[PDB]
RNA sequence: AUGGUGAA
RNA sequence: GUUCUUUGUAAAGUGCCUUCGAAGAGUCGAGUUGUUUGGAUGCAGCUCUAAGUGGGUGGUUCCAUCUAAAGCUAA
RNA sequence: GUUUGACCUCAAAUCAGGUAGGAGUACCCGCUGAAUAUCAAUAAGCGGAGGAAAAGAAACCAACCGGGAUUGC
């Protein structure tokens, strides 16, 4: 058998599925002289001129379930990415992205199952994974090009998701859409939100020691998707993993 | 223009500084083979003066040939046979030295679609021009056939053999004279 | 060292000390409210051109890091030092004569500030000089809580509002090389590139 | 040790002088063909009074036959032309004709600046600056030409 | 922008942040350790 | 005489 | 013959006036050595190597005729 | 700059688009070539083309009141 170096170099492998499979990225490089020489010449025209992965998705999933395996990986490295030499544009696509598909998945309120966690808020649709709203203190290009590829895949899916502004400067099924249906909360500093300020609601939400709309925490609505035990203050129960 | 100048240059053969410039570029060549591709002419005034034009589809190539079938004629036929492909137009003298001369050559493809598009330069695409210099129809060859007019090549004038053909044959005519 | 570098300095220093007196003169002689020797008596502020409200209004602070070629003055030193954006308070009337100074020198909503405060992080912190994340909110509540804050997002509410904690976390708070990395920063250059009267330019 | 005619080259503007040269002439630099092409696309869609362009003169031929006309006023030379022959006698045209003339190192640099690959000359006629030009003129003189 | 695919054919370790004091490590075993479950008074802290 | 053949 | 197109301040020609007005160098040529001619010419190794109102071919002071050392072209 | 670019030169690719050998040979072109004058620029040999080939529009012929590409009779 053909080891992994020689097939690269060539290109524990089978041959026989490797060898065929030898058929931009090696074109690419022309710019990069490209763009040596109009340095060279001392004129930027010709540099604006020169200025101026859906085929590999289909055969890994060839089919919108198939995505379900990998998906996984893409929300955790899409949600890492997103709270993160990685260019400003490249997280803000990945947090917009991010934003979109939990706008969709709020949309049709498609969750089962939520745990708080050290390493993040856990959630289940799939299971996927968001770090805390707190700066993260290796080679990042392979990590680079994992977040390329999970978000050229997030994009088709979130496609077929959708065919099947001044907020923008302020940010049945189950029991969880079955309960805290027309339950209107209020949720304090810690649906309407104190920190817009920078009532219909049947329920108010504060974690603070001191307090003034029934003061309910998060802890409440988390257990009943996993005030009779959490009124504020009070101790909360130990918050076991529904999985 | 400036070629008038390197022509006049050029006249005064043996000034030193082309006494210079002939004993550097004969030591560059000596490093070479003997029949190479070269990228530009050294005597542009003559190229040029001799049909030669900085286009696609034109090749310059040097040769070596021992001196002491003229040398010109023997660089010419070494270059076409090397050069199947291309057709010999004209050649010109470029150094010379106690153990070798040097001649450059000038070819153009015909293959190229340039020249075969090029209205001046597209009769040497027929086939009646396949190898000039075997045939002896280059500029050194018409010369060393005698080729000329006036009393000094009335027996060479076009063709040695043709006239002891012409001058061997007996005419007759249906009715004799 | 070849003396054009030097000379450049030299002239770029001296342009823009004459820059800066002419400002600090007109901002003394307006404080006098003798209108009557300048050419404007009133404050301007460029975003257009924009009236200087009295009102002590906030906005962030950005690094320009030039003109290069001048060399910062004493003045501008302290100022940044006190500031303490040499690196690459709030718009008071005591403030301003001594942000116009170093306008040439450097230049928002809750959704910019609030990513702001939560992504740079800076908290001292005892080595002495740690200044690494907002590891924990605990953290923000022994060494602030007193001042009523329990967490950095009391600090963020407060920064957006007209609070206190505005003030007092003041003691608690294309970039690169290579030929593809050249054509950016050239066409960046473009939005790179000043009177004493001149409103501030934002 | 080779003919005085030989060895003029090797000698040269100095690396101030030849930087501000270079600066100089990158301002007259001729409209390539991209831009060219681009202005007479825009000019042709308009049209579906004008002053003359300035620019740097490069063609060998052409220089020359601007040269001996006295219009050139300053003009550059490669010291790497492979037919030296080229470029012997021009410096002694440009003096018999009290043209200034300066060599400047490399035959590629002296073409990086006309959008060609190599440039064996180039020479100034017109200009925008006159001043800048006579200082450079002067300068180069007192650098080049009183001194080798 | 495309429907590329149409019709075809083709878990946590209980980590929390106010878990039983039994999941929390003792700190003598915290030695031999070298993620683990920790207790905090709320989400906030 | 010209051009080839085989033969130690 | 039949039918669509031209165009663009586009390209040429005629007579006049006016200002200018380039020309194939290791080439011609002489020497010598091999070669051809019934021609003394030409061909060929090599020392040297020509000028621009210049050069080549012919005769009694020169007068007659062209502008070589590049190439294409049916009968 | 204890670096990064402009070219120029030289190699390689089962690279893309192309051409060259050789055959035939009466005629054509060149080289060579026997049995000091004669068989002889023949015989034989080698190389290069076409239906024809070569040559071809004078540094020509003439010494005339001049003719004006080459080629054949």
């Amino acid at each position: 058998f053909i080891t992994r170096s020689q097939a690269v170099r060539k290109l524990f492998y089978y041959a026989k599925d490797i060898q065929y499979l030898m058929h931009k990225f090696r074109e690419h490089k022309t710019f990069a002289r490209k763009l040596t020489r109009a340095l060279g010449r001392g004129e930027v025209s010709s540099a604006k001129r020169l200025e101026e992965l859906d085929h590999i998705i289909k055969e890994r999933y060839p089919s919108f379930p198939d995505a379900i395996r990998d998906i996984d990986d893409a929300l955790n490295m899409l949600f890492l990415f997103s709270n993160l030499q990685v260019s400003s544009k490249i997280i803000n696509d990945a947090q917009k992205i991010c934003n979109q598909w939990l706008a969709y998945v709020a949309k049709e309120r498609l969750v089962r199952k939520v745990f708080v966690s050290i390493k993040g808020v856990y959630y289940q649709a799939v299971r996927w994974l968001v770090p805390f709203k707190f700066p993260e203190n290796v080679d990042f290009r392979i990590m680079l090009t994992f977040l390329e590829f999970y978000s050229t895949l997030l994009h088709f899916v979130l496609y077929k998701l959708y065919t099947d502004l001044k907020k923008d400067k302020i940010i049945y099924d189950s029991p969880v859409a079955s309960l805290f249906s027309a339950f209107v909360f209020y949720v304090s500093r810690e649906v309407i939100s104190e920190a817009a300020m920078d009532s219909k609601v049947t329920h108010q939400i504060v974690d603070r020691p001191v307090l003034k709309r029934t003061y309910i925490q998060p802890q409440w609505i988390f257990d009943c998707i996993n005030a009779n035990k959490y009124l504020p203050g009070e101790a909360l129960p130990p918050h076991l993993s529904p999985w | 223009g400036a070629y008038k100048y390197l022509e006049e240059l050029q006249r005064k053969k043996q000034s030193d500084v082309l006494r210079f410039l002939q004993r550097v570029r004969v030591w560059e060549y000596r490093q070479k083979n003997v029949i190479h591709r070269a990228a530009r002419p050294t005597r542009p005034d003559k190229a040029r003066r001799l049909g030669y034009k900085a286009k696609q589809g034109f090749v310059i190539y040097r040769v070596r040939v021992r001196r002491g079938r003229s040398l010109r004629a023997t660089a010419e036929e070494r270059v076409g046979r090397r050069a199947a492909n291309l057709r010999v137009l004209n050649s010109y003298w470029v150094n010379q030295d106690s153990t070798y001369k040097y001649f450059e050559v000038i070819l153009v493809d015909p293959q190229h679609k340039a020249i075969r598009r090029d209205a001046r330069y597209n009769w040497i695409c027929d086939p009646v021009h396949k190898h000039r210099e075997a045939r002896g129809l280059t500029a050194t060859g018409k010369k060393s056939r005698g080729i000329n007019k006036g009393h000094k090549f009335n027996n060479t004038k076009a063709g040695r053999r043709k006239t002891w053909k012409r001058q061997n044959t007996l005419s007759l005519w249906r009715y004799r004279k | 060292v070849r003396a054009e570098s030097i000379v450049a300095k030299t002239l770029a220093t001296s342009r823009e000390k004459e820059r800066i007196k002419r400002v600090s003169i007109l901002e003394d002689k307006k404080a006098k409210n003798e209108t009557q020797h300048i050419a404007s008596g009133k404050d301007f502020i460029l975003k257009e051109k924009t009236t200087y409200d009295g009102k002590p209004a906030l906005l962030f602070i950005v690094r320009v890091r030039g003109p290069l070629a001048v060399n910062i003055p004493n003045k501008a030193f302290k100022i940044l030092s006190l500031l303490r954006l040499v690196e690459t308070v709030k718009l008071t009337k005591n403030v301003y004569p001594l942000l116009k100074v170093i306008a040439p020198y450097v230049v928002p909503s809750l959704s910019s500030i609030r990513s702001l405060i939560q992504k740079r992080g800076r908290i001292i912190y005892k080595a002495e000089p740690h200044e690494i994340v907002l590891n924990d909110n605990n953290i923000v509540e022994e060494q602030l809580g007193d001042h009523g804050i329990i967490c950095v997002e009391d600090i963020i509410h407060e920064i957006a509002t007209m609070g206190e904690s505005f003030s007092v976390c003041n003691f608690f708070l294309v970039s690169g090389f290579g030929s593809l990395n050249r054509l950016r920063k050239i066409k960046q250059r473009e939005a790179e590139s000043n009177a004493a009267t001149a409103p501030v330019i934002e | 040790k080779v003919p005085p005619t030989i060895a003029q080259f090797q000698y040269t503007l100095d690396r101030n002088t030849a930087a501000e040269t270079f600066k100089l002439f990158n301002k007259y630099r001729p409209e390539t063909a991209a831009e060219k092409k681009e202005r007479l696309t825009k000019e042709a869609a308009a049209v579906a009074a004008s002053p003359k362009p300035y620019a740097v003169k490069y063609g060998l031929n052409h220089v020359v036959a601007l040269i001996e006309n006295k219009k050139a006023k300053l003009v550059l030379i490669a010291n790497d032309v492979d037919p030296i022959e080229l470029v012997v006698f021009l410096p002694a045209l440009c003096k018999k004709m009290g043209v200034p003339y300066a060599i400047v190192k490399g035959k590629a640099r002296l073409g990086t600046l006309v959008n060609q690959k190599t440039s064996a000359v180039a020479a100034l006629t017109e200009v925008r600056d006159e001043a800048a030009l006579a200082k450079l003129v002067s300068t180069i003189d007192a650098n080049f030409a009183d001194k080798y | 922008q495309y429907d590329l695919w149409g019709d075809s054919t083709e878990p946590t370790n209980e980590e929390s942040y106010n878990p039983p004091e039994e999941y929390l490590l003792s700190p003598e075993e915290k030695e031999a350790w070298e993620f683990i479950p920790q207790k905090y008074s709320a989400l906030r802290k």
